[PDB]
RNA sequence: ACCGAACGUGAAGUUAAAGUGCCGGAAUGCACGCUCAUCAGACACCACAAAAGGUGUUAGUUCAUCUAAAUGAACUAGCCCUGAAAAUGGAUGGCGCUCAAGCGUGCUACUUAUACUUCACCGUGAUUGCUGUUUUGACGCUUUCACGAGUAGGCAGGCGUGGAGGUCAGUGACGAAGCCUU
RNA sequence: UUGAAAGGGAAGGGCUUGAGAUCAGACUUGGUACCGGGCCAGCAUCGGUUUGGAGCGGCAGGAUAAUGGCGGAGGAAUGUGGCACGGCUUCUGCUGUGUGUUAUAGCCUCUGACGAUACUGCCAGCCUAGACCGAGGACUGCGGUUUUUACCUAGGAUGUUGGCAUAAUGAUCUUAAGUCGCCCGUCUUGAAACACGGACCAAGGA
C-alpha cells in the first residue's frame, strides 16, 4: 500500500534525423505517478545519454498483481549502496504480490543494512515458481509438508487501565 | 477506567517505570492510589546492573556537607516512590496535593489485607518483557544495597496469605451453595424470561 | 431509589496549553467511561456545572455553580474540550465536574 | 457588507450563474454515459504485464 | 507577515490644501473644490492645484 | 460545460482507440499551473525574492494561476523550494473563484459577488460572468493574461490535516515543494 | 415548540404540563394515544392565572382515564412509570438505548 | 546569530518547526526488522573521538567439498563488545525505559506560535461621494480597500508647569490653593 | 499602635479565575390595576465562519481494474485415493518410504462469456452532530419564486419564554492556585553578569 508497480514508457523526443525513436520501457516500485516518472529519467539518464528536457513520457500504467491471493516466494536482485562501497546481494521474501514483497525488501534493507531508499537499485524481482528455485533458509523452513506451529506467550491487549483479574497469557 | 475512591494496586510483577508512569497520571488527575507489596516490584535488567545503578546513585552528595546531599532511600516502596516523584512536579502545590494522594507499603498491611488489589497490564513484567529477558526484584536489590526488613515482611506475609487462604476457601464453599441454590431454581417463568434478555 | 444521579461523571484536568504557556479559556475534561473521540462526541454541546461550596450564604445556600458546555474532542482517548461562562480556577485541577444529559438529542 | 458563498449559499450560487438551475434540472452532475463494453488492451497492451 | 513591494504608510507627497491661514484664499479654495468636483473641467482642477502652492512655487508674472 | 464534456470524452475515446490500434496516445501537455507559495517571508535570496515577487507571491498561502511556457517555467524553476504547484482540475479553479475569488478594482481587493464587478472590469475582453472567467481560465484562452491579472491572489488557510511531516523538500523525496501534477487539487480541497 | 405529556398524575404525580423537547430522552416504549382526546391543549390552555382550577383537574381526570385504559395493556409498563430514572455505577449514556 | 515564523487590540478555525510513557498539550497507536552492553543507546547546528581488533549476533559476496546430511575457505557491512584515563556529586533536561520509552524504516491519528483563513475593534495610507439639502464643523461628513517589528535617528499629533494679552460680568471664608485617601 | 491578611532557603510582576471586601447599575425624570421598558438566561429559526458522521446515494475511469465464481483445455508436486515395501501401533489420526496425475482431497497455468468489488475523480445529490460570531440600522441593489407593483433564505439577528431588579451581573483592591517573568541605567560585536553607577526620600539638576 506504501508502493504500487508501474510501467513507463518514454521516448526521444522526435527530430529529423530520427522520427521515430525507440520506445522503452521500465518496471518501477513507486508511491505514486510523479515519483515513477522521476525514477524512469533517473534510470534513463544512467543507463543512456538522454535528458527529461529532450524527451517524453509515453504512458505510466499501473500493473495490478495476477493472483493476489495466491501465496507465493519471491526473489528479489538488488544493488545497494552502504556507508563504504556499493554491493550486489539476492533476498527472498514470501508475499501474495511484488509490491508486499518490494515494500518489505524495503523495511529489511532499511533494518539490516540501514540502507534508505534512495540507495537501493531494485535489478529484478520474481516469482519463484519451484521450491527447489527457493534458496534462503529463513523462507524454506515455510515450505515443508504440513506445517504448524503454536503461539506461545499470548498478550491480551487491554481497554481499561485497571485489571480486577490476574493476568493470563495462555494460547 | 472509571473514577474510584481508592485504587490499591498489587505490585507484584509490575515493572518500576512503567507503574510510576501511570500512577503519577493517575494522582496528577485526582485519583487515590495505594500501591503495595512493594518489595515484589520489578525492573528490567540483570540484579548486577540495577544494583551498579543504585551504587552510581549511591555516589552522589553533597561534598560540603553529606546531610544535605541527595537522601538515598533504601525500602522498596521508596524506590517506587523516588521513581513516582521523579515524574510529578513536586515543587509545586499542585504536585505536593497529588502525592498526597499516594500511599506505598511493603507488604499488604491493614486496612488493605481485607480489600480488593488490581493490577496494571500496561505495566505488568510478564507481559510487557520478552520471554527471554532478564529482570530485578526490587526486594532483593533493596536488601543488597542496605534494606534491614527483609525477613520480617517475609514472615508476615506467608501468615497473610495462610488467614487469606482460609478466608478464600470460606468464599468458595458459600459460593458452591449459592450455585447450587440458583441452579434449583433454573428453568423457572423468571428464569426463562431472563434468559431471553441474555440474563 | 438509593441513586439519583442524572449526570456523568467528569474531571477538570487541565486547560488547553503548550509546554511552557498556559490558556485558561479552554478546559481539558473527562469523562467518565469515555475512551475515544467517537464515544466523546456524543457529548458534544452538553452543559457542564462545576458545582462548588463557599463560606457565605448566597439566597440561604452555600452552593455556587459555574456553567459551561461540551464544544469538541481532545486528542485520541477521548478527552474533550469545554467553555465555561468563567474560567474554571486552577485549584480544582482534579476537582470533579457534572456533564448534563441535556441539551438532549436522543 | 458581507461575502455570501455561492457553493454554500443557493441564492448567490443563481445569481452569479442562471445555468445552475438547468444543470440541477437535467442531472448533469450524474448523467448517465451510453457506450458499449470493449477491451481494447485485449492483445499488444497486454505487454504492459510482461517482456 | 508580508514581503512588501513598497514602503508603507508612505503620505502622497503633494500639497492638498493651502499651508496659508488666510481665510479668502480659503473662499476661493471652497469655490475651486466645488467645481473641480463638479465639473471635470481640466482647467478647474489645475486651478485648485494652484492655489496651494507656496510663494516660490508662485513666480510673480 | 458542453465542450468540456466532449472534450474529455474524445480524449477518453482516443486513448482506447490507441489500445486497439496498438498505438499509445499521449496526452496534450498540461497548459496550466496553480502555485501556492508555502515559505514564509525571512530568510530569501534576492533571485527567488524577485521572482516570489514578480509572481504576487508575497505571504505565505497565497496562490496564482500561471499560463505555462518556457518563460514562465523557468521562472518558476527559480522559485521550486519555496512553492507547490501543480496542475487545477476545473473543479478545483471553480471552487477557488467561488468561494475566495476577488477583482483588483482600481487597486482594491473587491469581492466577486456579482457579475456586473466582472463586466465592469473585463466585459472588453468579452467576460461577462464568473462563469466566463473560469473558462477563460481553465481553456488557456486568448485573454488569459488580463483575467489572471485581475484576479487578487488566492489567500488560502493551512491544510486541514496539516502538511507532510516536514515541507521544505520535493515532493518527490517526500516533503511538500515541487510539482506535485495532480495532487495540487487535494491540496487545495485542504487548504481552501 | 413545547411537549405536551402526562404522568399520568395518578401514577406519577406529574400532570399534563408543557416540557421542552431538549429536557427530554425519548425512549423506544411507547403507548398507544389514537384512543386520547387532546384536541384542546395550546399554549393558551396554560397562560397563567396552591388551588388549581377545576378545568385542569377535570381534564386530568380525562386524561388519566384513557391514558390507564391502554397503559394496563403492556405487563409492567403501569410500574415502570411509577419508577424514576437515574444513572448506575458503570452506566454509559453514549453506549445505552433507550 | 540554528529551525519555523517576524509582532496593532481580540474571537473562532488550521498549521510551521518540533513533538505525543510521566514531568508536558498530544498514542504505553499500527507495522517490519535489528540490538543485551559487570563504562548499552537515545535527534541537525551541539556540546567530539581514531588507527586497529572480536568464533557476540544478523544479513550478504565469491569459491569449494558432499549419498560414487549438509560442510569447508576467503571476504562485505549492520547493531553490539574491546581500543576509551582526571581531578566537589550529577546529568540522553529529569524520572525512568530492554518484542523500548533504543537504532533503521513505513503508516494512521493527534498536540500547538504574536504565522495562515473568516469576523470584530484601534490607528495609518490610499479611496467613493457630498451645495435649488450647505445644515452655524467642507480642517467637516461619508463609501471602500490595503497595511501595522524596530536601536541610533527624523518628523507629526497630543499631555503637563511658571508667567503675559483677551474672554468666561468663571470658582471661592456657606471654604480658594495645598495635602491624605480600594 | 490598632484592624485585616499572607508566610517550608528572598520579595516583587504579567495573564486567568476563585474567595473575601469595595463600587456600580433602569422598573427609566417610567407612562396612564394596565401598558411598556431594563438586565441574566432557556429554546427555535436565519445568516457568516468552521470541525465532524462507521454517513447514504448517483455517475465516470482503469487491463472498459486485477481477482473470485462458473465453463473449457493443458500441467506438475510440499503426490489425495489406490497399490507395493517396512519399524512400530492388538494398520486403536500407526507411521515412514516409493509409484503415479483425481480416484475416496486438491492445486497450478492458459482461456470464454457474464457479474462484482477495490482505488481515483466528479455530483450547481441527500441525510445528520457540534462550536464561535450577529458588524450595520428607513428605503434604494442583484437575483429568485411566481400563485401578484407581490412574497423570499436574495446589499450583516430575529422570534418566543422563564427568572431577577432588597438582586442573577460587571469593575477594582487584597489574597490563593496554575503558568510564565534575572536588575535597571550604560559603554559594547556581545550584560542577569564574577563590567561600572545606584542604601532610602524630598527639593534642585543639563
Ligand atoms: C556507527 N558509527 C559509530 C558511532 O555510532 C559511534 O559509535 C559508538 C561507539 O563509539 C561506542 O563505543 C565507544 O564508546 C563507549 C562510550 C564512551 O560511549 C565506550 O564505552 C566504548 O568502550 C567505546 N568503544 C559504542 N558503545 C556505541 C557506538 N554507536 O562512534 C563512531 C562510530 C564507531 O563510527
Amino acid at each position: 500500500s506504501r508502493l504500487n508497480e508501474y510501467q513507463v514508457i518514454g521516448r526521444n523526443l522526435p527530430t529529423e534525423s530520427v522520427p521515430e525513436p525507440k520506445l522503452f520501457r521500465m518496471r518501477i516500485f513507486a508511491p505514486n505517478t510523479v515519483v515513477a516518472k522521476s525514477r524512469y529519467w533517473y534510470f534513463l539518464q544512467k543507463l543512456h545519454k538522454v535528458k527529461k528536457a529532450s524527451g517524453e513520457i509515453v504512458s505510466v500504467n499501473i500493473i495490478s498483481e495476477a493472483k493476489p491471493t495466491k501465496v507465493k516466494t519471491f526473489g528479489i536482485w538488488l544493488r545497494y549502496e552502504s556507508r563504504s562501497g556499493i554491493h550486489n546481494m539476492y533476498k527472498e521474501y514470501r508475499d501474495v504480490t511484488r509490491v508486499g514483497a518490494v515494500e518489505t525488501m524495503y523495511q529489511d534493507l532499511a533494518a539490516r543494512h540501514r540502507a534508505r531508499f534512495r540507495s537501493i537499485h531494485i535489478l529484478k524481482v520474481v516469482e519463484l515458481e519451484k521450491t527447489d528455485d527457493v534458496k534462503r533458509q529463513y523462507v524454506k523452513q515455510f515450505l515443508t509438508k504440513d506445517l504448524k506451529f503454536p503461539l506461545p506467550h499470548r498478550v491480551q491487549k487491554s481497554k481499561k487501565l485497571f485489571q480486577a483479574t490476574a493476568p493470563t497469557t495462555f494460547y | 477506567s472509571s473514577f474510584e475512591k481508592v485504587v490499591v494496586i498489587d505490585g507484584k510483577g509490575h515493572l518500576l517505570g512503567r507503574l510510576a508512569s501511570i500512577v503519577s497520571k493517575q494522582i496528577l488527575n485526582g485519583q487515590k492510589v495505594v500501591v503495595v507489596r512493594c518489595e515484589e516490584l520489578n525492573i528490567s535488567g540483570e540484579f548486577f546492573r540495577n544494583k551498579l545503578k543504585y551504587h552510581d546513585y549511591l555516589r552522589k552528595a553533597t561534598r560540603y556537607n553529606k546531610k544535605k546531599g541527595p537522601f538515598h532511600f533504601r525500602a522498596p516502596s521508596r524506590i517506587l516512590y523516588k521513581a513516582i516523584r521523579g515524574m510529578i512536579p513536586h515543587k509545586t502545590a499542585r504536585g505536593k496535593a497529588a502525592l498526597e494522594r499516594l500511599k506505598v507499603f511493603e507488604g499488604v498491611p491493614p486496612p488493605y489485607d481485607k480489600k480488593k488489589r488490581v493490577v496494571v497490564p500496561q505495566a505488568l513484567r510478564v507481559l510487557r518483557l520478552k520471554p527471554g529477558r532478564k529482570y530485578t526484584t526490587v526486594g532483593k536489590l533493596s536488601s543488597a544495597v542496605g534494606w534491614k526488613y527483609e525477613s520480617v515482611v517475609e514472615k508476615l506475609e506467608e501468615k497473610r496469605k495462610v488467614q487469606s487462604a482460609e478466608y478464600y476457601a470460606k468464599k468458595k464453599a458459600l459460593t458452591k451453595k449459592l450455585n447450587a441454590a440458583k441452579a434449583s431454581t433454573a428453568e423457572s417463568e423468571a428464569a426463562q424470561k431472563l434468559a431471553a434478555f441474555g440474563y | 431509589a438509593e441513586s439519583h444521579r442524572l449526570y456523568v461523571k467528569g474531571k477538570h484536568i487541565s486547560y488547553q496549553r503548550s509546554k511552557s504557556v498556559t490558556n485558561p479559556n479552554v478546559s481539558l475534561i473527562q469523562i467518565e467511561g469515555v475512551a475515544s473521540p467517537k464515544d466523546a462526541k456524543f457529548y458534544l454541546g452538553k452543559r457542564i456545572a462545576y458545582v462548588y461550596r463557599a463560606p457565605k450564604e448566597i439566597r440561604g445556600s452555600k452552593i455556587r455553580v459555574i456553567w459551561g458546555k461540551v464544544t469538541r474532542t481532545h486528542g485520541n482517548n477521548g478527552l474533550v474540550r469545554a467553555n465555561f461562562k468563567k474560567n474554571l480556577p486552577p485549584k480544582t485541577f482534579g476537582a470533579s465536574v457534572r456533564i448534563m444529559l441535556y441539551p438532549s438529542n436522543i | 457588507v458581507l461575502k455570501k458563498n455561492p457553493l454554500k449559499n443557493k441564492q448567490v450560487l443563481l445569481r452569479l450563474n442562471p445555468y445552475a438551475k438547468a444543470y440541477a434540472a437535467e442531472k448533469v452532475g450524474s448523467a448517465k454515459v451510453e457506450q458499449a463494453k470493449v477491451k481494447p488492451s485485449k492483445g499488444q497492451f497486454a505487454e504492459v504485464l510482461k517482456n | 507577515g508580508r514581503d512588501h513591494t513598497s514602503k508603507q504608510h508612505v503620505r502622497s507627497g503633494h500639497r492638498t490644501a493651502p499651508k496659508s491661514d488666510n481665510v479668502y484664499l480659503q473662499l476661493l479654495v471652497k469655490l475651486y473644490s466645488f467645481l473641480a468636483r463638479r465639473t471635470d473641467a481640466p482647467f478647474n482642477k489645475v486651478i485648485l492645484k494652484s492655489l496651494f502652492l507656496s510663494k516660490i512655487n508662485r513666480p510673480p508674472v | 460545460q458542453k465542450e468540456y464534456t466532449e472534450a474529455e470524452r474524445s480524449v477518453i475515446k482516443a486513448k482506447r482507440d490507441a489500445k486497439a490500434s496498438n498505438s499509445y496516445y499521449v496526452d496534450a501537455q498540461p497548459k496550466l499551473v496553480f502555485v501556492v507559495r508555502i515559505k514564509g517571508i525571512n530568510k530569501i535570496p534576492p533571485k527567488p525574492r524577485k521572482v516570489l515577487q514578480l509572481l504576487r507571491l508575497t505571504q505565505i498561502n497565497a496562490g496564482v494561476f500561471v499560463r505555462l511556457t518556457k518563460a514562465t517555467s523557468e521562472l518558476i524553476k527559480l522559485a521550486e523550494p519555496y512553492v507547490a504547484y501543480g496542475y487545477p482540475s476545473l473543479s478545483t479553479i471553480r471552487q477557488l473563484v467561488y468561494k475566495r475569488g476577488f477583482g483588483k478594482v482600481n487597486k482594491q481587493r473587491i469581492a466577486l459577488s456579482d457579475n456586473a464587478i466582472i463586466e465592469a472590469n473585463l466585459g472588453k475582453f468579452n467576460i461577462l460572468s464568473i462563469e466566463d472567467l473560469i473558462h477563460e481560465i481553465y481553456t488557456v484562452g486568448p485573454n488569459f493574461k488580463q483575467v489572471s491579472n485581475f484576479l487578487w491572489p488566492f489567500k488560502l488557510s493551512n491544510p486541514n490535516g496539516g502538511f507532510r511531516a516536514r515541507k521544505f523538500q520535493h515532493f518527490i523525496q517526500g516533503g511538500d515543494t515541487g510539482n506535485r501534477e495532480q495532487f495540487i487539487n487535494a491540496l487545495v480541497k485542504q487548504m481552501n | 415548540n413545547t411537549l405536551l405529556v402526562s404522568g399520568p398524575f395518578k401514577v406519577n404525580g406529574v400532570p399534563l404540563r408543557r416540557v421542552n423537547a431538549r429536557y427530554v430522552i425519548a425512549t423506544s416504549t411507547k403507548v398507544n394515544v389514537s384512543g386520547v382526546d387532546v384536541s384542546k391543549f395550546n399554549v393558551e390552555y396554560f397562560a397563567r392565572e396552591k388551588e388549581i382550577k377545576a378545568e385542569r383537574v377535570a381534564d386530568q381526570k380525562s386524561v388519566d382515564a384513557a391514558l390507564l385504559s391502554e397503559i394496563k395493556k403492556t405487563p409492567l409498563l403501569k410500574q415502570y412509570l411509577a419508577a424514576s430514572f437515574s444513572l448506575k455505577n458503570g452506566d454509559r449514556p453514549h453506549l445505552l438505548k433507550f
